Formats: structure tokens, C-alpha cells, sequence
């Protein structure tokens, strides 16, 4: 699961 | 409709996971906040993620809930799951938000 978007 | 029933709206940015250049990029092309449903066909008991751009009304996400599917809720506010095919992220706009699709996909799942 990438990581959150920032 | 006729056919399917949405069990929940909130408002999330949909974003898809670019694999090729490690980033999320804004579903549908346009980065901006969507009215995400999660509607169930009640005939097949099956249940499917639709949300539309809150602008323009384009369709940004429309992928089924498989049995099974791994959610994973990586932040209050920020839940992602994936596909064979895509990662997909919502950005929800408020934890309420969040809670409330969250609380409608842990259902579908627990349903399927």
C-alpha cells in the first residue's frame, strides 16, 4: 500500500 | 438504479497510484473533490465504489468491491485500496467523511 499522497 | 442502491456518500479527492512514476495522480485527470458513492446491486449482492466530480459530474472511480478486498485505512482521513488492475486512494474531505464510507465499505465487505 503506497504511502499517502503527502 | 433499478438495479443498484447507494449505501453512502462522502466526499473524497480520488486518486490512482501511478506505479510507473511512484505518485498519486488525480482519478479522471482533473485534481478535485468527488461525491463517492458506494452503491449495491441488491439482486447479486454485489457492491461497487462510483464517485463523481462534484464540478463537472465525471465519473473518476467506478471499481467493484470484491470479496475479500484488503482496505486499508492509512490515516483518518486518507484510505486506499487496491486491484489487480489499480491502487486507488480516497482523500476524504472531513474524518465524518471518512467514517462514513469507511463504516459503509467494512459492511459490503463483511456482507460479500
Amino acid at each position: 500500500x503506497p504511502p499517502p499522497p503527502x | 438504479s433499478m438495479s443498484e442502491q447507494s449505501i453512502c456518500q462522502a466526499r473524497a479527492a480520488v486518486m490512482v497510484y501511478d506505479d510507473a512514476n511512484k505518485k498519486w495522480v488525480p482519478a479522471g485527470g482533473s485534481t478535485g473533490f468527488s461525491r463517492v458513492h458506494i452503491y449495491h446491486h441488491t439482486g447479486n449482492n454485489t457492491f461497487r465504489v462510483v464517485g463523481r466530480k462534484i464540478q463537472d459530474h465525471q465519473v473518476v472511480i467506478n471499481c467493484a468491491i470484491p470479496k475479500g478486498l484488503k482496505y486499508n485505512q492509512a490515516t483518518q482521513t486518507f484510505h486506499q485500496w487496491r486491484d489487480a488492475r489499480q491502487v486507488y486512494g480516497l482523500n476524504f474531505g472531513s474524518k465524518e467523511d471518512a467514517n462514513v464510507f469507511a463504516s459503509a465499505m467494512m459492511h459490503a465487505l463483511e456482507v460479500l
